[PDB]
């Protein structure tokens, strides 16, 4: 499946940031080791400290290729009725979130430029007497301030560059509703206070419950529909990975306050719903 | 020391002028007697500028006239150019006129331009300035510099030494005040 095609190569994601955050660089070794050119003793230290540095460098380089592969592999299914597009959207915010923390990260780092450099720089003095290609993808890579941010930019504009056919809408329209439908969880009005962290995430579960009652009362088809825009079965899944004590109000209103639910066109799936 | 403004600043130059050593010498505070030929490598470095915090970060490009296809690649999106010619080197100063403020324009017309003067602790050495006589040669003067800077139309003409560090910190402070 090309649908999980990205949640594959996030299982390491947690992995990389966190060697990230712990690269602390072999600054010092580098250093000493140009100070005092003709110590062959330290340049076997510093030689030796790059190494580790750069093969951690080049594990956060392939995973920044896999990662955009796998983008664009979810893209390309875009093309191919009933098309789930909440994987577009939801892995969207996956990567992004992952993306940011990567950038930040980096971009207060300036050890990371600096070991690369040096480890093509003291093998160039070793031709005197990893892939030769794949370094100079790197060292380009490592050179921009936000390398993922920049990498993921330019595997979507690729992929709609090379799909004119498809209008810039189609694909960007999921990165501004989603900007949207955020700023109604998280913005406050005047009339009442700003709410907790345990209230916005209760007030999020409600929403999504509550709109679907009112989508399913208002528009002709419902939300239990097969032909529907709503994916109950999912929204439903949501509601049973949270405690049962909590979203009992919710999960009830959906059992007895909806309209097309307990009609013959429902699926027996959905149907499956009980409480004791 | 948090994240700053990302400043993209590409230093251009023959080999030998001392592209490669100023940036090692101004991040790192280390100077390599050692020369390699670097085809492109990059540094990086969070300071503060009048007040701002910056991530100054520098593309350092190959000098040699072999690159000449390969090298523009780094060019684009660049915040500041620095044309890096030897002091000790009246060729590398010409090749200034000649070569670099063609290419740079060529490619970023827009962008601003800091003429620097190399190896300027080697302009005033009985050693060095007997070899200029040897060949007959008479180091560039920094009415010269300043005179070229003017013509290529650089924002400032910094002269530094990246052995000495005497005025190595202001090419840079002034590489980012030029896009403030
Ligand atoms: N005395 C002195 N030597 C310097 C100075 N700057 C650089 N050098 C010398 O210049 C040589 C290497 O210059 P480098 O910075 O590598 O040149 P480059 O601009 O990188 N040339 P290339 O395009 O080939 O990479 C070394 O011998 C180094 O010690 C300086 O200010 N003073
Ligand atoms: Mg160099």
């Amino acid at each position: 499946e090309i649908y999980n095609q990205v949640n594959v190569v996030l299982k390491d994601a947690e992995g990389i940031l966190e060697d990230l955050q712990s690269y602390r660089g072999a600054g010092h070794e580098i250093r000493e080791a140009i100070q005092h050119p003709a110590d062959e003793k330290l340049q076997e230290k510093a030689w030796g400290a790059v190494v580790p540095l750069v093969g951690k460098l080049k594990k956060f380089y392939e995973f920044s290729q896999r990662l955009e592969a796998a983008l664009r592999g979810l893209l390309g299914a875009l093309t191919s009725h009933l098309e789930r597009e909440q994987a577009l959207a939801k892995q969207f915010a996956e990567i992004l979130h992952f993306t940011l923390r990567f950038d930040e990260l980096k971009m207060t780092n300036p050890a990371i430029q600096n070991d690369f450099s040096y480890y093509r720089r003291t093998l160039s003095r070793m031709r005197i007497n990893v892939n030769n290609e794949l370094a100079n993808r790197m060292s380009l890579f490592y050179a921009e301030a936000t390398p993922m941010l920049k990498t993921l930019s330019d595997a979507t504009t690729k992929f709609v560059s090379e799909n004119k056919n498809l209008p810039i809408e189609n694909t960007t329209d999921c990165l501004s509703t989603m900007a949207s439908v955020c700023r109604v969880m998280l913005e406050t009005p005047e009339y009442r206070s700003r709410f907790t962290n345990e209230e916005t995430v209760s007030f999020c579960l409600r929403v999504m419950v509550g709109v679907i009652i009112l989508y399913d009362h208002v528009h002709p088809v419902g939300a239990f529909a097969k032909t529907s825009k709503i994916d109950m079965k999912g929204c439903i899944k949501v509601l049973k990975d949270q405690p049962p004590n909590s979203v009992e109000g919710l999960l009830n209103a959906l059992r007895y306050t909806t309209k097309h639910l307990n009609d013959e066109t429902t699926s027996k799936q959905i149907k499956s719903m009980l409480q004791g | 020391g948090s994240a700053g403004q990302a400043i993209k600043c590409v230093v251009v130059g023959d080999g030998a002028v001392g592209k490669t050593c100023l940036l090692i010498s101004y991040t790192t505070n280390a100077f390599p007697g050692e020369y390699i030929p670097t085809v492109f490598d990059n540094y990086s470095a969070n300071v503060m500028v009048d007040g701002k915090p910056v991530n100054l970060g520098l593309w350092d490009t190959a000098g040699l006239e072999d690159y000449d296809r390969l090298r523009p690649l780094s060019y684009p999106q660049t915040d500041v150019f620095l044309i890096c010619f030897s002091l000790v080197s009246p060729a590398s100063f010409e090749n200034v006129r000649a070569k670099w403020y063609p290419e740079v324009r060529h490619h970023c017309p827009n962008t601003p331009i800091i003429l620097v003067g190399t190896k300027l602790d080697l302009r005033d050495d009985k050693d060095t300035i007997e070899k200029l006589k040897e060949k007959k040669l008479t180091p560039i003067t920094y009415p010269q510099g300043l005179a070229m800077a003017k013509e290529i139309g650089a924002v400032k003409y910094l002269e530094c030494s990246a052995l000495t560090q005497r005025g190595l910190k202001t090419v840079f402070d002034e590489a980012i005040r030029a896009v403030l």
